[PDB]
């Protein structure tokens, strides 16, 4: 939108590297230093979430991009989801293969 | 836990919100610049208020962060850059007084009214009154009277405000841990923590002395030539052996001598270099101009402009429907956004200015991925130096003929070469001694070595010998002639011009060497040469993340600024001047005065 799409959030202050396919949803207060902040979120203790707004005026390379990833696995189990078949149109009264 | 990570997180957060806040402020400023409206006035009022408050708050917050000798020389420059609170280091009453004095001088300069006694009520202001009066008419008496009246009506009142302004700035710099305000301004070039390349503040003064002692010869040669020309024009008012008057320099204050080129043209009959007729014939517009600009910078290999600039920026003036400023400005919105304020006209001058600005934007996304505070040059000189090197690349006759705007049959001649080099020397080379001298005077005043009763007398003395120009009317201690200048009242340093000129000539020579060009440097063209573009980009990508000396040494291999490129550029001009001034007197006498009887 022309004003700003400040409706998306993203974390940048995790303690360490996140494990793949792991959810770390937590409204905690990150700390930067040695003082044990008790949720004051003041100095040296910042909110882990930052603004992620967007505007149409932004140039190429910074405009928002919707992205989707599909997860696949091959664990031993009966077939659940797979693609369709070629489906050649039927022909009759002729020596053919099926 | 460790303070290193604390500073890293603080810097990352500051960049993350400062980019969007500055984008908001710059978009408000542009909405004003293309549409001058009161709601836009409130817009930048609120934007600037919030930005100043936010930066001051985080500067105060970071003033306590320990400096535990952090490595990588990355967070350091940022924290010393954001830790300069400025006027808040002392009591806020002094800051308010400083702001009041700044507002007073700005308003008085914007209202430096001068009116004649013949029609006291009907008169013209500084802009565009005196500029057009003296840039076209050559009335010696009228020009002298206007200059004297302007000085009398400005300095007589501006002297105190300037004195307490200098005192306030010097004592604030002392509170900012600096010898004076001039040393504070020289601190921009200071490099620390880089062994083998650290630059000291006095090193800059010594090196500018070293450059000037070789810049001078061309300066007194052109001074002698213009003195002979004006003696041929006005012998009864200008002594052939004394210094020149200061009211016949084309401009109020001696910044440029281009206005005197017509009076001192070596050959006034040869056709001038101009393709405005070609512009009329082919009806080229700003769209086409930027199209050939994109062709230019695709030929060198640099990525072409973003299309969002094409469908977002304004390229043609909208008439009187909306109020806009015609002054050329390039605006870095951030987030990969860049805009232009111009009122394009069908001429070579707007061609050159448009290319200059668009190459400014090019140099600006050269460091686009760099963090917010580092989205600039190490000084205030890389921007205009790049603009001028690409301007000289686009202004060469080979480029002019090759792009089809000039037919090859015209080609070029010795007289045209002399005219072009004389224009270049008057426009660029002439500015250096005056700017250096006034900057030295300002440095001495800030240092306090110049007593308040010697200000104008030493100003005029340095004009007499260092500059070679005298005043035709005596002045007393009530004046403030040094404060007459624009950026002096706006409190902006002038050594940026000299540094930019030296940088542009050095980089022109380096780029032409990368292009393997032979012969005159003014005929050198950089079109369709990928190696030179890549070599330039190698340092353009870093931006201000490295010291200016390191960036300079990347392409030229020299630690210090040198005037050898300028001498190589103007050697034909130097030989022509030597040939012409064999019978022309060389040197100026300081004791001679026009008012002497
Ligand atoms: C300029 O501002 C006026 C009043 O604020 C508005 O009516 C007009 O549409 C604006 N022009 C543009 C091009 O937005
Ligand atoms: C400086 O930091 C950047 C990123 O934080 C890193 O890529 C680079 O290697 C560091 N340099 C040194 C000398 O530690
Ligand atoms: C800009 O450069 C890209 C990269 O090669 C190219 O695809 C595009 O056509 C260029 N734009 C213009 C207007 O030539
Ligand atoms: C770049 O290539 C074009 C296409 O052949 C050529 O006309 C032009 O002369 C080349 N550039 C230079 C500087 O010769
Ligand atoms: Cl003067
Ligand atoms: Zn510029």
């Amino acid at each position: 939108k022309v004003s700003g799409n400040y409706n998306y959030l993203y974390r940048l202050f995790r303690k360490s590297k996140l494990k793949p396919f792991e959810r770390d949803i937590s409204t905690e207060i990150y700390q930067a230093g040695n003082k044990p902040c008790n949720g004051v979120a003041g100095f040296n203790c910042y909110f882990p979430l930052q603004s992620y707004g967007f505007r149409p005026t932004y140039g190429v390379g910074h405009q928002p991009y919707r992205v989707v990833v599909l997860s696949f696995e091959l664990l031993h189990a009966p077939a659940t989801v797979c693609g369709p078949k070629k489906s050649t149109n039927l022909v009759k009264n002729k020596c053919v293969n099926f | 836990s460790t303070i290193e990570e604390q500073a890293k997180t603080f810097l990352d957060k500051f960049n993350h919100e400062a980019e969007d806040l500055f984008y908001q402020s710059s978009l408000a400023s542009w909405n004003y610049n293309t549409n001058i409206t009161e709601e836009n006035v409130q817009n930048m009022n609120n934007a600037g208020d919030k930005w100043s408050a936010f930066l001051k708050e985080q500067s105060t917050l970071a003033q306590m962060y320990p400096l535990q000798e952090i490595q990588n020389l990355t967070v350091k420059l940022q924290l010393q850059a954001l830790q300069q609170n400025g006027s808040s280091v002392l009591s806020e009453d002094k800051s308010k007084r400083l702001n009041t004095i700044l507002n007073t001088m700005s308003t008085i300069y914007s209202t430096g009214k001068v009116c004649n006694p013949d029609n006291p009520q009907e008169c013209l202001l500084l802009e565009p009154g005196l500029n057009e009066i003296m840039a076209n008419s050559l009335d010696y008496n009228e020009r002298l009277w206007a200059w004297e009246s302007w000085r009398s009506e400005v300095g007589k009142q501006l002297r105190p405000l300037y004195e307490e302004y200098v005192v306030l700035k010097n004592e604030m710099a002392r509170a900012n841990h600096y010898e004076d305000y001039g040393d504070y301004w020289r601190g921009d070039y200071e490099v620390n923590g880089v062994d083998g390349y650290d630059y000291s503040r006095g090193q800059l003064i010594e090196d500018v002395e070293h450059t000037f002692e070789e810049i001078k010869p061309l300066y007194e040669h052109l001074h002698a030539y213009v003195r002979a020309k004006l003696m041929n024009a006005y012998p009864s008012y200008i002594s052939p052996i004394g210094c020149l008057p200061a009211h016949l320099l084309g401009d109020m204050w001696g910044r440029f001598w281009t206005n005197l080129y017509s009076l001192t043209v070596p050959f006034g009959q040869k056709p001038n270099i101009d393709v405005t007729d070609a512009m009329v014939d082919q009806a080229w517009d700003a769209q086409r101009i930027f199209k050939e600009a994109e062709k230019f910078f695709v030929s060198v290999g640099l990525p072409n402009m973003t299309q969002g600039f094409w469908e977002n920026s304004m390229l043609t003036d909208p008439g009187n429907v909306q109020k806009a400023v015609c002054h050329p400005t390039a605006w870095d919105l951030g987030k990969g956004d860049f805009r232009i304020l111009m009122c394009t006209k069908v001429t070579m001058d707007d061609f050159l200015t448009a290319h200059h600005e668009m190459g400014h934007i090019q140099y600006d996304m050269a460091y686009a991925a760099q963090p917010f505070l580092l989205r600039n040059g190490a000084n205030e000189g890389f921007h205009e130096a790049v603009g001028e090197i690409m301007s000289l690349s686009a202004a060469t006759p080979k480029h002019l003929k090759s792009i089809g705007l000039l037919s090859p049959d015209f080609q070029e001649d010795n007289e045209t070469e002399i005219n072009f080099l004389l224009k270049q020397a008057l426009t660029i080379v002439g500015t250096l001694p005056f700017t250096y001298m006034l900057e030295k005077w300002r440095w001495m005043v800030f240092k306090g070595e110049i007593p308040k009763d010697q200000w104008m007398k030493k100003w005029w003395e340095m004009k007499r010998e260092i500059v070679g120009v005298v005043e035709p009317v005596p002045h007393d201690e009530t004046y403030c002639d040094p404060a007459s200048l624009f950026h002096v009242s706006n409190d902006y340093s002038f050594i940026r011009y000299y540094t930019r000129t030296l940088y542009q000539f050095q980089f022109q020579e380096a780029l032409c060497q990368a292009a393997k060009h032979e012969g005159p440097l003014h005929k050198c063209d950089i079109s369709n040469s990928t190696e030179a573009g890549q070599k330039l980009f190698n340092m353009l990508r870093l931006g201000k993340s490295e010291p200016w000396t390191l960036a300079l040494e990347n392409v030229v291999g020299a630690k210090n600024m040198n005037v050898r490129p300028l001498l190589n550029y103007f050697e034909p001009l130097f030989t022509w001047l030597k040939d012409q001034n064999k019978n022309s007197f060389v040197g100026w006498s300081t004791d001679w005065s026009p008012y002497a009887d």
